[PDB]
């Protein structure tokens, strides 16, 4: 078991097997309360060194016993992206990268004028999943989001 | 307009970062740029905390009581570790 | 209360310090440590912020006028300089 | 001449004699806006590098032209220091920096009972002048200050 620490000081525990990885640990407290991975900014307690994800916590100084910290980095800032439709034709919108998938396609089904159920996104080849923030996906200002039909 | 859920600890935790943002409204005040709306904001905040800071105190027991100077120092600490990002600035806003 | 006097340019100064402080309640709601009546000091800020500096904006040349994100990265400079009361702190990364 | 540059940006001249200290620089300061030498915390502008006190402005990348930074402290927090009466009976007094020697005068006479004209206060051999405020003579706590009647 693992001991997160958040600023102000409320704690919880987290549990991690059989693999000891950062992003496990960041998916946990995802689980655990609600923050997104693309949000958390963990460090050694107390000597305040960032975790690295590469790196197995095990291999960093962390065991079992040990505390973490959590610093929630907002990530809020407006940013602009395209979505092109089926026809070619890409169009901006004005987005944010805690705002869901789901909110996005909101606005792609009012601009295109299509139902949301009827089309999917896609970046960088993978599916945008609804319920998951644009921040998980590393949407860059002006990046692509392509808008596939359903049958 | 988006609210963000927050469970007991809020309340003190509140206290001493808005104990810390008086002290740094208190040290601007003394660079002479804070304008006169400005200092009516200063003042206003201290007396809301003083209030607030003695109302926290009658609830919880004595090992815990911490007057305004001791929550600004916590306070500070918390506003380090938020501004860099970096809880190294910063260790005792966590309280270890 | 003592008065602390300004001059011209207090009022920019302010706006951008004040933009700092907006920066941080913004900050330090996202580790959940801020309560509800925190919450709306923060969204209340926010929004007699933004009315702020588009009347300041109006009054001054073209070269200056900032917008609210801009004005927060000043705001936030200042702070560093004044938590640690040393102008080279918010000046390029540095530490206690 | 020197340009001074505060917080806020706002800016003002300080032309330097020959000695180019930087107790003069700070002498200067507190004679153009009221910020005691004590209080003042100066920098080279743009770099934020501190000024040293031993070393001549000149010495440190400052001649005409140059902007220092100034941050104003007010060093305003309790200390306690103790005054020795004429008899040797020292008392001790819960003084700030910011007060001034005058203020601390109107300490010690309610407790010594002797009206303040009648006194002069030392520290370190040379006198405390009313106006002035304790910070300008660097008292640590529990400093000695010396009280010394009049005829």
């Amino acid at each position: 078991d693992l001991t997160v620490k958040m600023l102000a000081g409320n704690e919880f525990q987290v549990s991690l097997s059989s693999s000891m990885s950062v992003s496990e640990l960041k998916a946990q407290i995802t689980q655990k309360i609600g923050v997104h991975a693309f949000q958390q900014r963990l460090a050694v307690h107390p000597s305040g060194v960032a975790l690295q994800d590469r790196v197995p916590l095990a291999s960093q100084g962390l065991g079992p016993g040990s505390t973490v910290l959590l610093v929630v980095d907002k990530c809020d800032e407006p940013l602009s992206i395209l979505v092109r439709n089926n026809k070619g034709r890409s169009s901006t919108y004005e987005v944010r990268l805690t705002q869901t998938v789901a909110h996005l396609k909101q606005q792609v089904s009012g601009l295109e004028g299509v139902q949301d159920d009827l089309f999917w996104l896609t970046f960088e080849g993978k599916p945008l999943e609804d319920q998951l923030p644009l921040g998980e996906y590393g949407l860059k200002p002006l990046s692509t989001v392509f808008m596939n039909l359903r049958l | 307009t988006t609210q963000i859920e927050v469970g007991p600890g809020a309340t003190n935790a509140t206290i001493n970062f808005e104990a810390g943002i008086l002290e740094c409204y208190e040290r601007f005040s003394w660079q002479r740029a804070l304008d006169y709306p400005g200092q009516d904001r200063l003042h206003r905040l201290k007396r809301k905390l003083e209030s607030r800071i003695k109302t926290h105190n009658k609830s919880e027991p004595e090992n815990k009581r911490m007057s305004l100077e001791e929550r600004k120092a916590i306070g500070v600490k918390m506003m380090k570790v938020l501004l860099f990002m970096d809880p190294s600035a910063g260790i005792e806003g966590f309280e270890p």
